[PDB]
């Protein structure tokens, strides 16, 4: 299985931006346990969302997750000039998990 | 308050083995599962696998069974990842990460990384 994102997506401060994450063997379903990780400059990563939609404690209520058409999602609602980083998202098959390629999120 | 505290740079010879570190700090070590990733640039980040501190249970990518092998000290809170018969292929930044599973997943907390290089003494 691989799985896509987006290579690069382009928002402004205070706008709703929504990432995707794409399966190649079908529709992600609830059994792919969707994760979303965030990775800011200097190698600092940060679990954000996992099991589809649940948020990590402590994490940004404007950052959540579901399920969009065939693909897992994350939307991040009022883009911040913070949020700018790249966004990955790893899905589970039922014995080992596969990472997106991660998205390179800007915020002009 | 909750750490995740990776060993320092490795600088190892083309053939060996090397055996890295994860100190958790800040929470019940046993209550989470420890996951480890592999990052090299063009490739994003990779999954290597999961231990559970509790009893040591492992979960791997069959690309990396041969290669990794994850044990936990659970006095000192500690997560090891040992990689072995090293190539060029193996130089790259390692995290640990920890996994809550109890009734729903989520990543969280990641380590700093460590840097590995795999490198020929001229």
């Amino acid at each position: 299985a691989v799985v896509t994102q987006e290579s690069a997506l382009t928002t402004s401060p205070g706008e709703t931006v929504t990432l995707t994450c794409r399966s190649s063997t079908g529709a992600v379903t609830t059994s792919n346990y969707a994760n979303w990780v965030q990775e800011k400059p200097d190698h600092l990563f940060t679990g954000l969302i996992g099991g589809t939609n649940n948020r990590a404690p402590g994490v940004p209520a404007r950052f959540s997750g579901s399920l969009i058409g065939n693909k897992a999602a994350l939307t991040i609602t009022g883009a911040q000039t913070e949020d700018e980083a790249i966004y990955f998202c790893a899905l589970w098959y039922s014995n080992h998990l596969v990472f997106g390629g991660g998205t390179k999120l800007t915020v002009l | 308050e909750v750490q995740l505290q990776q060993s320092g740079a490795e600088l190892v010879k083309p053939g060996a083995s090397v055996k890295l570190s994860c100190k958790a700090s800040g929470y019940t070590f046993t209550s989470y599962w420890m996951h480890w990733v592999k990052q090299r640039p063009g490739r994003g980040l990779e999954w290597i696998g999961r231990i559970d501190p509790n009893g040591g249970g492992t979960k791997y990518n069959e690309k990396f069974k041969s290669k990794a092998t994850l044990t936990v000290d659970k006095p000192s809170s500690t997560a090891y990842m040992q990689l072995s018969s090293l190539t060029s292929e193996d130089s790259a930044v390692y995290y640990c990460a920890r996994m809550w599973y109890y009734g729903t997943y989520y990543f969280d907390y990641w380590g700093q990384g460590t840097t590995l290089t795999v490198s020929s003494a001229a």
